[PDB]
RNA sequence: CGAUGUCGGCUCAUCACAUCCUGGGGCUGAAGUAGGUCCCAAGGGUAUGGCUGUUCGCCAUUUAAAGUGGUACGCGAGCUGGGUUUAGAACGUCGUGAGACAGUUCGGUCCCUAUCUGCCGUGGGCGCUGGAGAACUGAGGGGGGCUGCUCCUAGUACGAGAGGACCGGAGUGGACGCAUCACUGGUGUUCGGGUUGUCAUGCCAAUGGCACUGCCCGGUAGCUAAAUGCGGAAGAGAUAAGUGCUGAAAGCAUCUAAGCACGAAACUUGCCCCGAGAUGAGUUCUCCCUGACCCUUUAAGGGUCCUGAAGGAACGUUGAAGACGACGACGUUGAUAGGCCGGGUGUGUAAGCGCAGCGAUGCGUUGAGCUAACCGGUACUAAUGAACCGUGAGGCUUAACCU
RNA sequence: AAUUCCUUGUCGGGUAAGUUCCGACCUGCACGAAUGGCGUAAUGAUGGCCAGGCUGUCUCCACCCGAGACUCAGUGAAAU
RNA sequence: ACACAGGUGGUCAGGUAGAGAAUACCAAGGCGCUUGAGAGAACUCGGGUGAAGGAACUAGGCAAAAUGGUGCCGUAACUUC
RNA sequence: AGGACCGAACCGACUAAUGUUGAAAAAUUAGCGGAUGACUUGUGGCUGGGGGUGAAAGGCCAAUCAAACCGGGAGAUAGCU
């Protein structure tokens, strides 16, 4: 979310533990997390998962404790921060399924993919 | 911090312009003891308006 | 800032401020007029006039909250033996401040705050 | 002051259900993708505010798959449809936030004739 | 195009059958009573004078009373001045007034801010503080330099340093209004407008919009 | 040299333009995209990290861009002391040795209550020509001027293909600034509850003190940001580099000499704030005062008595105003504060009694009891009638008007 | 290397990025065996580096509670 | 130098909780520290609590935050056992 | 048994903040080290200035130390201000 933000991983071939190096986008950006795309390092990875530790790449944050308010004024906040890995020059997915719910907010390009693939929306 | 030139006896008065007491200028007399007293104020032997409210 | 908010800090904290109110309500209520700085008075005010609108109504409960605040029990017997029938038909302003002159150690804006219907 | 207290009273809906919190709530919100518009049923736990009028919400939990997915879901507000009570749980506090943030702990139930 | 007076009645929401839930403010706009029209044989400009609200008529001083009952009689609360640039209005009162606003769109809401006070330098320019553990000696949360030694030799006029904060006008502009409602008196404009609640406000037609 | 503190970082800046981005152009070995180079242009903007004491530099990842310089290599009566730059100690080298090094390593006290200028805020006196209460005109001054991405034009122009428009539109962001608290939250020592240890109210029960608010759990008002609304514009004038039309000097020719039309985020307006102490003190509306005497060194004056006007000031209750002044509301023809009644909110079924249980405890009464700064009502308490300040028709010269 | 100027030497390692660190190589300006050479468990308010927990250190500040600061009464300095 | 937040040898040692001469609340006993009264700006000192991130701060985790007791399991590389 | 371990009194002084015309001519508040010993403290005594004493720092020898303080030479001298 923020720089030096550890995150969980939604998708399967990103592995567990990731970092946030930098939030992309924005000039003097601080604070991103919604549908924002961060690059990222491998902070800790399983052997399974297609990316290695030390590697970076970009990801979108899919969960945020902070949470997403809805027009109506609503607060849907999830436990803990995730984010589903992105190749850096394509920002596709690298996992073929996605974990856990996911936001209506994360429905712009791309992303219509994640929310396909995740089963609760 | 210190200054570097004495202040004049002119700049002393000038700046104690605003240190001058304000009066009174009005005392209040009660209606059935015709002694003053501060308006909003007991009259010092126990009155207020017309009515003795303290004893002491 | 202080804005919409109530209360004077009267330059003591909160232990120091609820021990004088008690203190200053069982003076009050024992003597039924006394000398206290303007801004106590007033702030006197809110502390002395709830517990006579408690001890209208006498039970159990009344006389326990009116024990716990104030903690002495002979206030809490004068205000609902005495007080209460004094001030049943009276709605609310059982205290009255009179300003008075101001105190010799320290200039200090002084009044008299006293139940309504004393005697003398 | 009082001409609030008048529009904000004809925007509520006075066909709230009445429930505690530690209940366990579904509640069917609106969801418009396109021009079709459906239900979604959002079950857990809650933790309440009582009714600051027109401004009033209700907190539900659910852990969907390991992960506690929390809605605030304002009361009045036209995307809540429907809210059904279901089970109701007997708890000794208004806010439940230790109680929900727990992974494997549930608010129990107890009805001593309730 | 002119003007209204109003007090502020606070925030509320308008529940949209959408769900957007438009954030909005309340202003009760009465009739405002015109005082005086100005022109440019008398005056050197083309505005009306209004009054609205009530007074007691025991506050009212004798010259305010004079000014109101030439050119009919009114009790108000203040006068209020709003320029024309092409409307023609007589010196009796506007009956109903806030249905000007009904065609309107957007409006600009002014109003004295909320006063904050002897307001410092992190709280009214957004100023950042030093460090507070590393050392800093008593300078946590102060201004810093404030000029650049002996060349200047001074400090520039618009140095940004503590001082009041609020009881200042201020203009909020391109504001959509809600709903005018006439016969409750209401102007329902989304957003936030200036002032404490009870405060007056003039609202004008948007000069952007 | 009877003392001008040293690099760097933090906070805060300000200027120049030899312009990094954005704006306007010329040439191009400029097909488009993207470039190179030069001219005009200072309005705004112009990164976060690893290393090192570092400015630097290198590196990672951004961005429209991560400008270059001046300001005692800006800024220590603003902060820091990592560095050089004391006194302890060691290593390498030099010297017999004391010690030394334009080498290294560890440690190593950073004072000031602001007189004057300067700024930032806020007031008293007087002036503005009779004195008041309000509304203004705007001479000036300040603020604000950033920009990305997706789509339509359009896969159009252009193009061997690959690719692909730097006109005109619409949406949605990053950064910044202003306001506000309806939502989402934060705080909430002045609300409710749990609970450890002890002391006390005789005792059981119930409470209160103290232990950081004892430790917590929630939390109203208010303030707030991370929450929400909005804005930097459009337009007009005059322009800069540049582009021209007509057109002689110089029969042609030529943007200029006579004329004329374009042209940028620069300038002047337009938007927002202060603003007639604007001594050049302005305007408009309204209010209020039209009595005698004495002396006189008479453009002029002084005094006496009677009279005190509109209004202000004071005093009190106070405020979403406030350091204090100041500003706003109210003063018995009263809702200005506190209290009181009702509601809302918040906490979570009080005390007591009954039942069950060996007991802790549970159940009922009971969503009970307390509850603030909130909302709506109510003169119960305090806002007393005065008293004070301010006066009594306002100078002299000259013009349209009437005696 | 508490020593190496060049120098931030070069290989392996740790981080997205490592003039610091570790194991080293030997081209040791200018190590070297009681002016001790090299290792060494324990110990250290010792030096350098990494990690987990933890957090207002920070992004980026916000509220509240007390003592000052402001106002009033009494006493009443200083450097310059 | 002061009716100065410093220094000053020895003796006695109640209850409850507690290992305790810690610490908390209190006995006996002594005190409120010789200027007060208001308001509740900036800023300073001493604290409490903070959404999300969590060392991105910085010369450096400086400072804060954190862990903390008894009983019982268990527990290494090297070692001078 | 332990120049053993954790830790009050006691001894010391590692970091930070405040103070730096202080409450104090080195203290306060949080943490810190040692705490059966090369420990600590009371009362006397002994060592005297180119001398003492030093688990060594130019440390200490009465708020004074690369040679204390007090009086004398002494009105040293001063091409310097």
């Amino acid at each position: 979310i923020q720089e030096q933000t550890m995150l969980n991983v939604a998708d399967n071939s990103g592995a567990r533990r990731v970092m946030c190096i930098k939030v992309l986008g924005g000039s003097h950006r601080r604070y991103a997390g919604v549908g924002d795309i961060i690059k990222i390092t491998i902070k800790e990875a399983i052997p399974r998962g297609k990316v290695k530790k030390g590697d970076v790449l970009k990801a979108v944050v899919v969960r945020t404790k902070k949470g997403v308010r809805r027009p109506d004024g609503s607060v849907i906040r999830f436990d803990g921060n995730a984010c589903v890995l992105l190749n850096n020059n394509s920002e596709q997915p690298i996992g073929t399924r996605i974990f856990g719910p996911v936001t209506r907010e994360l429905r712009s390009e791309k992303f219509m993919k994640i929310i396909s693939l995740a089963p609760e929306v | 911090a210190v200054q570097q030139n004495k202040p004049t006896r002119s700049k002393r008065g000038m700046r104690r312009s605003h240190d001058a007491l304000t009066a009174v200028t009005s005392l209040s007399v009660d209606k059935t003891s015709g002694e003053k007293h501060l308006r909003h104020h007991i009259t010092a032997d126990g009155y207020y308006r017309g009515r003795k409210v303290i004893a002491k | 800032m202080r804005h919409r908010k109530s209360g004077r800090q009267l330059n003591r904290n909160s232990s120091h401020r609820q021990a004088m109110f008690r203190n200053m309500a069982g003076s009050l209520v024992r003597h039924e007029i006394i000398k206290t700085t303007l801004p106590k008075a007033k702030e006197l005010r809110r502390v002395v006039e709830p517990l006579i609108t408690l001890a209208k109504t006498d039970s159990v409960a009344n006389r326990r909250l009116a024990f716990a605040r104030t903690r002495d029990n002979e206030i809490v017997a004068k205000l609902f033996n005495e007080l209460g029938p004094r001030f049943a038909s009276r709605a609310g302003g059982y205290t009255r401040i009179l300003k008075c002159g101001f105190r010799a150690g320290d200039n200090a804006p002084m009044a008299y705050i006293e139940l309504v219907d004393r005697s003398e | 002051s009082n001409i609030i207290k008048q529009l904000e009273q004809e925007q509520m809906k006075q066909d709230v259900p009445s429930f505690r919190p530690g209940d366990t709530v579904e509640v069917k919100v609106w969801v418009v993708e396109g021009s079709k518009k459906r239900l979604q049923a959002f079950e857990g736990v809650v933790i309440a505010i009582r009714n600051r009028g027109l401004h009033s919400a209700f907190t539900v939990r659910k852990i969907s798959n390991g992960e506690g997915v929390e809605r605030v879901f304002q009361t009045h507000s036209p995307v809540v449809d429907s809210i059904s009570v279901k089970r109701r749980g007997a708890v000794r506090k208004a806010k439940l936030y230790y109680l929900r943030e727990r992974t494997g702990k549930a608010a129990r139930i107890k009805e001593r004739l309730n | 195009m002119i003007g209204l007076v109003g007090k502020k009645v606070g925030m509320t929401r308008i529940f949209t059958e959408d769900g957007v839930s438009i954030p909005v403010t309340v202003i009760e706009v009465e009739a405002n009573r015109v005082t005086q029209v100005k022109d440019l044989a008398n005056d050197g400009y083309r505005a009306i004078q209004v009054t609205t609200g009530a007074k007691k008529a025991n506050r009212v001083t004798k010259p305010e009373a004079g000014h109101f009952a030439k050119a009919g009689v009114e009790a108000g609360r203040g006068l209020w001045e709003f320029r024309l640039a092409e409307g023609e209005e007589f010196t009796v009162g506007q009956s109903i007034s806030v249905e000007l606003f009904a065609d309107v769109k957007k409006v600009d809401v002014t109003g004295t801010s909320k006063g904050k006070g002897f307001a410092g330098t992190v709280k009214r320019w957004n100023f950042r503080t030093q460090d507070a553990t590393h050392g800093n000696s008593l300078s946590h949360r102060v201004p810093g330099s404030i000029g650049q030694n002996q060349t200047p030799g001074k400090v520039f006029k618009g140095k940004k340093m503590a001082g009041q904060m609020g009881n200042e006008r201020v203009t909020v502009q391109s504001l959509d209004v809600v709903r005018v409602d006439a016969e409750r008196n209401l102007l329902l404009v989304k957003g936030a407008v200036p002032g404490a609640t009870g405060s007056d406000l003039i609202v004008k037609p948007a000069v952007k919009a």
